[PDB]
């Protein structure tokens, strides 16, 4: 009976968690991209066109 | 969209049927507009009918006022239906473009024929009547959506940059509204959070003070021809009329909840005329309903209560934000492992570059210490 | 070829900084809206008391 | 290390420019010549002061490559020309 | 005391709690080298914030479901002294029930 009562909260919370994970993944992708850009910048092999792209 | 031979053939084949359909639509829309204009002149407020003058505080240039020169006919449903209003709006767009083309023809005589060939090779400025099949209509809508994508970001950037460079929000809620207003379409904007931007911009700029360049960008984004632009009070009048019709239809739908009963294609068209739902997104009914409800919420309760919509500039920005797609990014991340200045490797380093590498390289601390000690010794010897 | 490119290049740093700050603000707002909802459940003592009453004790 | 150039500066000192906050500051107190983080940024004093960054071999913990879904945006348009193609 | 069963909700996406936890662990495992610890009063990093949010949601869901693992709940859900009080209250209750069942069986 308790499980049935605490169910809609559970489903909505699970969907929200999945959405949050999908929202966070792009941030990590951007962070990795910036890391690589910084790496190439420190080597003096980065063009502004690449950075803008 | 760029011109093509296939579209040229399509439009050439359907030229005369398109003209005939345009004439029939012209008769029907003239009837509808006659009804609407009679109703406005009879039941319209004194200021709206008399065309009250609103002048700018700097150069005293007259322009339409949202509060006075725009009026919502809450009782228009008795005389005119929603479908008639949408038909009138579509015909207004088509008639504007046809009028510009006809004016060019009259001005240049028979020398506009090659320009007409250019015109028929693209669906951007042809009327909707020239499409006699579903696929042709889809291509035409795709061209219109492409033009909207091309034009809207410039308008949004103009507005945002001018405001941010010349002013700042007063309070935190205004800041949040302003920042969230100009988000890309990939994220969903909460109209309640965004609404205060309307009042803030009313404090900054109203529809009566809209600049001519911003107006040109907006008219581009609304598929309204801009050449010859002329004074800002002509296309401004066009914009005012179009949005007044849209607001009348929106009030009708909200009061009668027509959108719930509206079919899928009609709902998609209704959203499209509001610049909310691009056809290339292949939206479903759920997304269309969500966007329409967000639009109604942004209009706010006061729209139903008194027929007063929020600032038209901010409304246009909000609706056109759906065409502000995320900036494109193509190419695998592995491409970042390459190098861009390999062609310079043969040149090597000159004396100055070697000195800079030595001074600012990993040995920089040692060099700095040695240099400072030597300078101190020389200074002491001098004294 | 010369002017607009140079001014775009001049613009890049400030825009990058502001967009980074905006992303940080989004993350901060996401975090700040998280609250744990401690739930309260009917104490079993009352259940035991009702059980005793049903027994006619 | 290579002889390649870096992010352009325009002969300006970022510790005194009108947008100095946009340039990160390192431990030594020298603002970077670019939005990126620079550990060995320096300042030179000719008639006017100017900032410089010397490229060097430095290792940075590289986050694993993400999926193409989470960073690729296929919103390209016929009028769009990339900066590389433009160059 | 509660009332009516809440209105039914349809999931927008299909996914299991175990799958979500595995995905979270995979996401946080690649950034372990980049992730850097710091003082509690010092500002947090993006990785730390993501980890805290994800773990908070996960453990709230677990506690609601019934998986009462106090060791992790006290870590990823405690941010208020009220929450410490709640943990202490819940900790006593579980031990009391376990003892009561054992003696009632004995
Ligand atoms: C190949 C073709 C060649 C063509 C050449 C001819 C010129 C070009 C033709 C037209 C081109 C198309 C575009 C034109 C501009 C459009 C502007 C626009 O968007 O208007 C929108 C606007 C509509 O908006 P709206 O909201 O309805 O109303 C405007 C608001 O009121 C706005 O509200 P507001 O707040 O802005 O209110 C202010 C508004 C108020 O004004 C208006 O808007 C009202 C309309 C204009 C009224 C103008 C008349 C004013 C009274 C004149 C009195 C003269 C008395 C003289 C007596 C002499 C006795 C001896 O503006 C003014 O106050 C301006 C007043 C005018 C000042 C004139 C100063 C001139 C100085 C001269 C210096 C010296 C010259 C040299 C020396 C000469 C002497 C030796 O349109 C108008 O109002 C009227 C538009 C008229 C367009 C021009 C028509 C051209 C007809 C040409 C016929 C002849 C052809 C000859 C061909 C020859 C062979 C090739
Ligand atoms: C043969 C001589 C030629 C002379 C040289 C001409 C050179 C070319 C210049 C352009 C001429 C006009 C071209 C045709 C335009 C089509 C008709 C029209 O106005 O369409 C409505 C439409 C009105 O626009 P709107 O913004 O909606 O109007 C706002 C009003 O509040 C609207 O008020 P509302 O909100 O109450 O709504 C009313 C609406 C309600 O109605 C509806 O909604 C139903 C639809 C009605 C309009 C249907 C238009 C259909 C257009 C397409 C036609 C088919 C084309 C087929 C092409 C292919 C053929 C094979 O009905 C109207 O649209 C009525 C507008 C007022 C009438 C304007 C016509 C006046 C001239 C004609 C009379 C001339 C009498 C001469 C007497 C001589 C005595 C000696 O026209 C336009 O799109 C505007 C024209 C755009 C091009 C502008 C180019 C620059 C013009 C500068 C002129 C300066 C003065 C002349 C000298 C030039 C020197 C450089
Ligand atoms: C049968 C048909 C049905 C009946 C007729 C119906 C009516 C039809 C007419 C109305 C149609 C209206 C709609 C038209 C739409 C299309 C317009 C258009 O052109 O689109 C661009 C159109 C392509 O459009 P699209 O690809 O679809 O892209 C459209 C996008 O949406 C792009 O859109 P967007 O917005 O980005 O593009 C806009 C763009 C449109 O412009 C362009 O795109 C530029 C087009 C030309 C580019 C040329 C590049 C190549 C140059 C080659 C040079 C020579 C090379 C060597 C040749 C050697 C030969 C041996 O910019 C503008 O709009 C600028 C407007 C400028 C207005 C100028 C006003 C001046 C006023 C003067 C001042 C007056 C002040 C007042 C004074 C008052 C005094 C009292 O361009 C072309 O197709 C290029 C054609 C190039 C032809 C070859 C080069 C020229 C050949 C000349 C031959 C001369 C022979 C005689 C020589 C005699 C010597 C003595
Ligand atoms: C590296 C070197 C390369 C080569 C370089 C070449 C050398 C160039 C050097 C100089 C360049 C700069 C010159 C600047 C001059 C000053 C401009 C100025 O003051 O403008 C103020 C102002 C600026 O215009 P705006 O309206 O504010 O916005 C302009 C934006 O571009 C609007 O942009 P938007 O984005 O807002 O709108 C885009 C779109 C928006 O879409 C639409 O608007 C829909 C479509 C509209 C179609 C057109 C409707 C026209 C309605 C009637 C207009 C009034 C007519 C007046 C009576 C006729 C007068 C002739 O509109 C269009 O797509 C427009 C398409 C126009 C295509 C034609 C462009 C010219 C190409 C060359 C053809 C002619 C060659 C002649 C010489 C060779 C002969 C063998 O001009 C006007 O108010 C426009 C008045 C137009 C009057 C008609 C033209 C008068 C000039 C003489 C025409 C002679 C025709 C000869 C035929 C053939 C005879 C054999
Ligand atoms: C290849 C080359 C070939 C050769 C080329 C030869 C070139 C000659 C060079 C000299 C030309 C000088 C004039 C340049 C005009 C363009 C200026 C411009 O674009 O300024 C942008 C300017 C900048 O705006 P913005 O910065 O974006 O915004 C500022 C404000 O917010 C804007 O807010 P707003 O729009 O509310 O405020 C403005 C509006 C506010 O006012 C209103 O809205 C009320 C409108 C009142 C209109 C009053 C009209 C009165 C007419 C009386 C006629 C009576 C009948 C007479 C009959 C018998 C005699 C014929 O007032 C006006 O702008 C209208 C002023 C009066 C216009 C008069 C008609 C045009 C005369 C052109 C000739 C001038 C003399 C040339 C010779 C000397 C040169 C030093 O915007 C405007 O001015 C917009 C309106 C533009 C209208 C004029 C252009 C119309 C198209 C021309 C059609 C004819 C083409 C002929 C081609 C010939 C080829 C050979
Ligand atoms: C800017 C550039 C300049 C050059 C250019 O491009 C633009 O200008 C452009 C302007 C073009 C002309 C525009 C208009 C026509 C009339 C048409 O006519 C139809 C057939 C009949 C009429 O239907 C013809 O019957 C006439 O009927 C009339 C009575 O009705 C009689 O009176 C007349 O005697 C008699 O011939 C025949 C084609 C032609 C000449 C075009 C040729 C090509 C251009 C020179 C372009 C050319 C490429
Ligand atoms: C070359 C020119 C081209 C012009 C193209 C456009 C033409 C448009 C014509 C529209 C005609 C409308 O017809 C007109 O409508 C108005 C408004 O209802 C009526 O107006 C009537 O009612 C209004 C409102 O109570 C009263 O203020 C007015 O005193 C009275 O006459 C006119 O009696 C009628 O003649």
């Amino acid at each position: 009976t308790l499980q049935q009562y605490r169910r809609a909260s559970q489903d909505k919370r699970l969907d929200d968690l999945v959405d949050l994970l999908e929202r966070f993944k792009p941030v990590l992708a951007r962070e990795a991209i910036m890391q690589r850009l910084t790496i190439k910048h420190l080597e003096g092999q980065l063009g502004v066109w690449r950075y803008m792209d | 969209m760029q011109g093509s031979w296939s579209v040229l053939k399509k439009n050439c084949s359907n030229f005369f049927p398109g003209l005939l359909a345009f004439a029939q639509q012209t008769q029907e829309a003239y009837g509808i507009w006659l009804r609407i204009y009679n109703r406005q002149q009879k039941y319209g407020p004194t200021d709206f009918v008399e065309q009250s003058e609103t002048f700018s505080p700097d150069y005293h240039k007259r322009f339409h006022s949202q509060d006075k020169n725009m009026w919502v006919d809450k009782e228009l449903c008795t005389e005119v239906s929603q479908k008639e209003v949408a038909r009138l709006m579509t015909y207004k767009l088509d008639m504007w473009r046809m009028a510009h083309c006809a004016g060019a023809l009259l001005a240049t005589g028979g020398y506009a024929i090659p320009f007409g060939l250019f015109w028929l090779a693209n669906d951007t400025w042809v009327p909707s009547s020239f499409n006699l099949t579903g696929e042709e209509l889809r291509a035409w809508r795709e061209a219109q959506d492409l033009y909207r994508y091309r034009s809207a970001p410039s308008y949004l950037t103009d507005t945002k940059w001018h405001f941010d460079f010349h002013a700042y929000p007063w309070n935190e809620t205004q800041e949040r509204a302003w920042d969230d207003l100009f988000e890309k379409n990939d994220v969903r904007r909460d109209p309640k959070v965004v609404r205060p931007a309307a009042e803030m911009y009313d404090g900054f700029i109203k529809f009566e003070l809209i600049r001519r360049k911003s107006l040109r960008h907006l008219c581009r984004s609304m598929n309204i021809p801009t050449f010859p632009m002329l004074a800002r009070l002509c296309n401004g009048t066009r914009v005012r009329d179009y949005w007044n019709l849209a607001w009348c239809e929106d009030y009708m739908v909200i009061t009668q909840r027509l959108h719930e009963s509206m079919t899928d294609e009609e709902l998609y068209d209704y959203a499209w005329r509001r610049y909310l739902a691009p056809y290339d997104k292949n939206l479903n009914r759920e997304q269309l309903m969500e966007r329409v409800e967000d639009y109604f919420e942004f209009l706010g309760p006061d729209f139903v209560a008194h027929g007063k919509a929020p600032n038209l500039v901010i409304l246009t920005n909000y609706v056109l934000g759906y065409y502000n797609d995320p900036a494109y990014l193509e190419g695998d991340i592995s491409e970042l492992d390459k190098n861009d200045y390999d062609h310079l490797a043969s040149w090597g380093k000159d004396a100055f570059l070697r000195r800079l590498e030595f001074e600012n390289g990993p040995l920089r601390d040692q060099v700095e210490a040695h240099t400072q000690r030597l300078l101190a010794e020389r200074a002491a010897i001098a004294k | 070829d010369i002017m607009v490119p140079s001014f775009v290049y001049n613009k890049l740093p400030v825009i990058h900084f502001l967009q980074e700050k905006r992303a940080e603000q989004k993350l901060r707002r996401v975090l700040d809206e998280t609250y744990t909802e401690w739930t309260e459940e009917l104490d079993q003592a009352h259940v035991t008391d009702a059980i005793t009453r049903s027994l006619n004790i | 290390v290579g002889n390649g150039p870096t992010f352009s500066t325009g002969g300006e000192c970022m510790n005194t420019c009108d947008i100095q906050n946009a340039f990160p500051m390192n431990d030594r107190g020298v603002r970077s010549s670019s939005p990126f983080q620079e550990p060995n940024t320096a300042i030179y004093d000719s008639y006017l002061a100017w900032t410089y960054f010397q490229p060097m071999d430095v290792h940075i913990e590289k986050l694993p490559a993400p999926e193409a879904k989470y960073y690729q945006r296929h919103t390209k348009k016929p009028w769009d020309v990339s900066s590389t193609e433009l160059t | 005391y509660k009332g009516e069963v809440p209105p039914h909700y349809t999931r927008k996406s299909s996914a299991t709690i175990e799958q979500v936890e595995k995905e979270i662990d995979a996401l946080l495992g690649g950034a372990e080298k980049l992730r850097k610890t710091s003082t509690d009063d010092q500002p947090m990093d993006k990785l730390t914030l993501m980890e805290r949010c994800l773990r908070h949601a996960l453990w709230s869901y677990h506690k609601e479901e019934g998986r009462y693992d106090f060791d992790q709940i006290g870590r990823w859900v405690v941010y208020t002294p009220e929450d410490e009080v709640k943990l202490a209250q819940l900790k006593r209750e579980v031990e009391a029930k376990e003892k009561l069942a054992a003696l009632r069986k004995r």
